[PDB]
RNA sequence: UUAUCCAUUUAUAGGGAUGAAUU
RNA sequence: GAGAACUUUGAAGACUGAAGUGGAGAAGGGUUUCUUGUCAACUGUGAUUGAACAAGAGUUAGCCGCUCCUAAGGGAUAGCUGAAAAGUGUUUAAAGGGGUCCCCGUCUCAAAAGGGAAACAGGUUGAUAUUCCUGUGCCAAUAGUAUUAUGAGUUAGAUGGUAACAUAUAUAUAAAUGAACUCCUUUACAUAGGCUUUACACUCGGGGUGCGUUUUCUUUGCACUUUACCUUUAUAACAAACCUUGGAAUCAAUUUACUUGGAGAAGAGGUUCGUUGAACUCAAUUCAAAAAUUUGUUUUGUAGCAAUAGUAAUUCGUAAUUAUCCGAAGUGGUAAGGACUAUCCUUGAAAAAAGGAGGGAACGGCUUUGUGCUUUGCUACUCUUAAUACUUGUAUGAGCGUACCAACAACCGCAUCAGGUCUCCAAGGUUAACAGCCUCUGGUUAAAUAGAAAAAAGUAGGUAAGGGAAGUCGGCAAAAUAGAUCCGUAACUUCGGGAAAAGGAUUGGCUCUGAGGACAUUAAUGUUAACUCAGAACUGAAACGGACAAGGGGAAUCCGACUGUUUAAUUAAAACAUAGCAUUGUGAAAAGCCACAACUGGUAUUAACACAAUGUGAUUUCUGCCCAGUGCUUUG
RNA sequence: UCUGAUGGAGGAUCGAGUUGAUACUGACGUGCAAAUCGUUCAUUUCAAUCACGUUUAGGGGCGAAAGACUAAUCGAAAAG
């Protein structure tokens, strides 16, 4: 056999991200004494569209404290924030939509985005459009706090990790049916080369374990073990179950 | 005169795609192309610029919002809980 | 090419050391009208004279060591 | 083409120079000859 | 009719190679490449075109007279007049409110 | 060609057996609308300017 | 916590009570 | 010429038909280019021809390009791997510049269609021309000192306007202080739709000039009647935006469309940019009315360039003279600009380079005390452009490309091969039309041959009485209308379609009739344009989308929903894709999936509305039972 | 609710060009041609077409999937 399409993806030749027109990585401010023991307010100068993603970004201008000048930040915008608005960042920042606070400071039951799964990594969780996490509890000693992620999983993060109060904008993007193959073409043109798919059962046996035969069927169980090698993990990988869900 | 009985703006799609698919896309294109109240200037002149950005033709001020509407219920509920305190 | 209409400015430009040549053009209109063009390093300055008397007087009063070229 | 590099142009001139026939007075005592349409110099 | 041809080594109708036909005194129709039209300078705040200032390409703007590149007030040639006036009142009134809050603290 | 144009001016070769493009292709209906609207608006503006009509009646018409 | 590993940065303040702002 | 169907000249008949064997270029070629010879071979017939052979010659740039910038990206440095070869490219880099201690900072290459300092016209050769000549410009650079001269400013930085903003016109709008440090703008960006402006194109009429037809008719048919860059070109005009005044419902202004307004509309008066580039009395000038310089009336000038050049004519030794080059309009083809509207789960490069601003570091000149500072005595001085002189190494403009073909014989197909091969210009008639057909400018009349005869057979077409698919596996092939206008249009349907359903009628020419606009005078009268519809007579061998061009329809069944893609050279499909649906894994740098020998990496400029792995394949209605088997998975 | 305009949407329609290649199973098949010629046909606002540049290299690539294509070479290229 030959190297299958899934295997060729890691080579990163034509499967690199189409990133020519991206505006930059979306990250919060790097941790600073101001953010640790106070508020620093940045003015959202603009909100723009990043062609890769669905959530709009926010061009936010902060004033440098160590030197005269202004620094520019690109922060995933929350639903409801507007140009000309001042957002506060830090421990003492008031709890309002668009502000960046440590998780330990917000009460339970608040919705957050741009979460840091480890303190200081300037934003790693809850970033796709319309997603939010819920702070579901703080530890008695502080120092630790529990959140519920958009996937529905509970995660425990230290209390000093920061996040943005609110929900990331451009929510509901899924509910529009992509009516035609052209819209999908344009969608993936600015992300990757993952489309069109081509079913493996329609290939030849040389280039896919599903290929071959006179009737276009899998022929062998489609659930593959987690330990299957690279050219073998092709079906439902390490599936705990199959068929329609009931709860 | 009235040009279409019920297809509305989805008349651009002709007979292609399912009727249910066309009705579902109509329901949200109606609110994607609508004008919304600019709470900063009070004029109903806020239109979608891109997938999540809404610009007021009068204010020239833009705001992050939903994909197909200026506000989403999940966001307005969260804002209400926050402002309660 | 630059057209100048002020006679004093014309003479003032002519007296300058940069100016080398004066071009005299004469032609019938319908009366013969003329055009006097000083050649400087930068530009060529022309003035249009509708009458003949004034044109002749300016030409005669023109500084003589700068060379004359008559086109017709 | 009309636009060329200096080295390519000098090579073309050299290849033209090498296409001349043997001098007659020397013949009193050539085979490496090419035509522009038959054999391309490829260089 | 007379047909023309490119003369400036660029034989594709790219946006830098737009042409204008023109009839010469020799009775022949030739082509002149038109200079690309430059955008207008814009205010730093409202991103609106500022008046009183020419809209030349950088090469021409270098040669333009100083009078044609600026206005004469405050952030002239960089901020539009209404934005400047709004900034004026913002500065003064906000200092005033800061002073009254300071005096009302006690 | 001059003679044919003169005959056409008199209306000699415009019969329906001499037409190959559709009605709109021969005389753009949008352009006809444009001309009619422009003449009506010019007339209304002239009347309002000359004060032969009032502002409210001008707007209504 | 010292080996080792990870993250962030311009390695830019020791802990408790929609203007600019640099010499 | 020894020799002429295929060398040249003249005449004729024709073709190509501005989507061209017409002009320019790129890739590729490389002297095929030009001139003069010339025919051994080649130029599949001839050949005196030639892209053949021979000898000479030919390519001229500050302004056209490269060169510079950065992009997809390439190479390399530091590391780190590896026996090396090599692999990656900041992963413990003490890594050039700036001002004057500090700040910034891997290098380099990659675009002859992206970005980008600056050129036009006429002429000229056998062969080159935005390169040569003539003339007129433009861009960049121009060191130090000293003199002059030009302007400003000052007893260390100008002034008008309420404002939008404006002002330096010196040969030349050169100078309107400004450091560190910053913040912006230009460069700089998609698509669709119409509206509008301008230039070019085309066309109509008048004047002049020349030619042509002239049995007959013809105030006639044709040709020419031109004007570049540059002068911040000045102005004029216009879409917009803004300012002042104004203060809006009986809402109003206004577009083709919708757009807009107490966050200030209409009206009135202004400012600016942008389009264009002599428009508008534009400039100067003559004449009358304002005062210790303004408004109305003429002449001149293609506004300067500019007529001196081109063009078309008439003459003169054979190089010169002369006359013209001006009065109005229509169509909308192309190109650009403007102001807009709309679309996106698509938002449509960067840098070199240039500009604006915020801020306010530094501060006259001559002489003198004391240790850059306090000081005494006097004031006409600082910037900016130009020129000259001297010193400085020699104190303007580097190098490379530039001929020709671009296919029809100069390229690639073994060739002088009916193949392939990127871009721009784009006339008239008919017409919806850059279609087809015919034509003007330009080009050609050449194709590895000619003459004659003209049967079979072949091949590319035509036409056929009566019948009309009986032919055949199969209506294969052909035929049948087919434009436009008016009328009429079923089942079914996802209500959008089906639909040009089906199916009827008309169509020429001529002579008329009606409708559809713009411009001024004292509610009434004149001047003038576009082809577009409608109707009526008459007419003809009943014919008229006359050639060209140009759907066959209908009743059903099967498959695939559809648009799309595919086995380059035997399969274009029911196959693939697709949206929709469903399932699976994964909460992260100790994760999922994947690459790598290692180091390390792709997804990832990512974060569950995400990424990865599968199946099914629009919509509608559904998607039953079985976990025994085999897989996968969960606890201990 | 109905009517007339306006408006100009759509992986809408016809159709030259472009991009292809349905049929004649036409010609040719010692071809003009190691895939051409004629007529016919599909396609033309988008999943569109083209050029140049650039990336991916052989048990590898690339594949809207035909064992396709990877220089007339592919169920494992070509050179030694």
């Amino acid at each position: 056999g030959r190297v299958i399409r899934g295997q060729r993806k890691g080579r990163g030749s034509i499967f690199k991200s189409h990133n020519h027109h991206r505006k930059g990585a979306a990250k919060l401010r790097h941790l600073d004494y101001c953010e640790k023991k106070g508020y620093i307010k940045g003015l959202v100068k603009d909100i723009i569209h990043d062609p890769g993603r669905g959530a709009p970004l926010a061009k936010v201008i902060f004033k440098r404290t160590e030197k005269y000048g202004k620094k520019e930040e690109l922060i995933i915008a929350s639903e409801g924030m507007f140009t000309g608005q001042y957002i506060s960042c830090g421990t003492k920042a008031p709890l309002s939509v668009g502000n960046i606070l440590p998780i330990g400071k917000m009460p339970e039951g608040t919705l957050i985005c741009n979460l840091e799964h480890r303190t200081g990594n300037r934003g790693t969780l809850v970033k796709a459009s319309g997603c939010y996490a819920t702070v579901v509890g703080q530890s008695e000693d502080g120092k630790k706090t529990k959140v519920r992620l958009p996937s529905g999983a509970k995660k425990t993060i230290d209390a000093k990790a920061r996040a943005m109060v609110g929900v990331v904008g451009a929510g509901g993007r899924i509910d529009k049916p992509i009516l035609k193959a052209g819209v999908a073409h344009h969608k993936y043109r600015v992300k990757r080369n993952c489309w069109p798919k081509v079913r493996g059962v329609a290939m030849n046996p040389v280039e896919h374990p599903h290929g071959g035969g006179n009737h276009q069927h899998i022929g062998h169980p489609s659930t593959v073990s987690r330990s299957a090698p690279a050219g073998q993990k092709v079906g439902l990988i390490a599936a705990r179950r199959t068929g329609l869900l009931r709860g | 005169s009235r040009r279409t009985k019920k297809v509305g703006l989805t008349g651009k799609y002709g007979t292609r795609y399912g009727s249910s698919l066309r009705k579902q896309i109509k329901k949200i294109e109606l609110m994607q192309h609508a004008k919304y109240l600019c709470t900063f200037c009070g004029k109903t002149a806020t239109k979608r610029t891109c997938v999540g950005i809404w610009k007021c033709k009068k204010c020239k001020r833009k705001v992050c919002g939903g994909a197909w509407s200026l506000t989403t219920p999940a966001a307005v509920a969260a804002k209400s809980t926050i402002i309660r305190l | 090419p630059k057209q100048i209409t002020d006679i004093r400015k014309f003479l003032k430009i002519s007296r300058k050391p940069d100016t080398t040549a004066v071009i005299i053009m004469k032609k019938k209109s319908k009366t013969v009208i003329t055009k006097l063009k000083l050649r400087t390093k930068k530009y060529l300055y022309t003035m249009v004279f509708a009458d003949r008397k004034k044109a002749e007087r300016i030409e005669n009063s023109l500084l003589p060591s700068l060379k004359r070229i008559y086109y017709p | 083409g009309s636009i060329k590099r200096f080295r390519l142009k000098q090579r073309l001139g050299k290849c033209r120079r090498q296409n001349r026939p043997v001098p007659h007075w020397y013949r009193l005592k050539n085979t490496k000859r090419r035509h522009w349409r038959r054999t391309k110099l490829g260089l | 009719a007379q047909r023309v041809h490119y003369r400036r080594h660029n034989h594709y109708n790219t946006k830098s190679n737009k042409v204008r036909p023109v009839r010469t005194p020799g009775g022949k129709l030739t082509i002149h490449v038109v200079k690309k039209k430059a955008g207008k300078p814009k205010c730093a705040d409202c991103k609106t075109a500022i008046q009183g200032v020419k809209a030349l390409r950088p090469a021409d703007n270098y040669r333009a007279r100083r009078k044609n590149r600026t206005v004469a007030r405050a952030y002239g040639g960089s901020i539009c007049a209404r934005c400047i006036r709004e900034r004026i009142m913002r500065a003064f009134l906000f200092e005033e409110q800061k002073c009254v809050r300071q005096v009302l603290k006690e | 060609v001059r003679l044919y144009k003169l005959a056409k001016r008199k209306g000699r070769h415009m019969g329906i057996g001499k037409r190959k493009g559709t009605k709109n292709a021969r005389t753009n209906q949008k352009t006809l609308w444009i001309k009619r609207q422009r003449v009506l608006r010019r007339l209304l503006k002239r009347l309002r300017d000359s004060k032969k009509v009032d502002r409210h009646l001008y707007h209504s018409f």
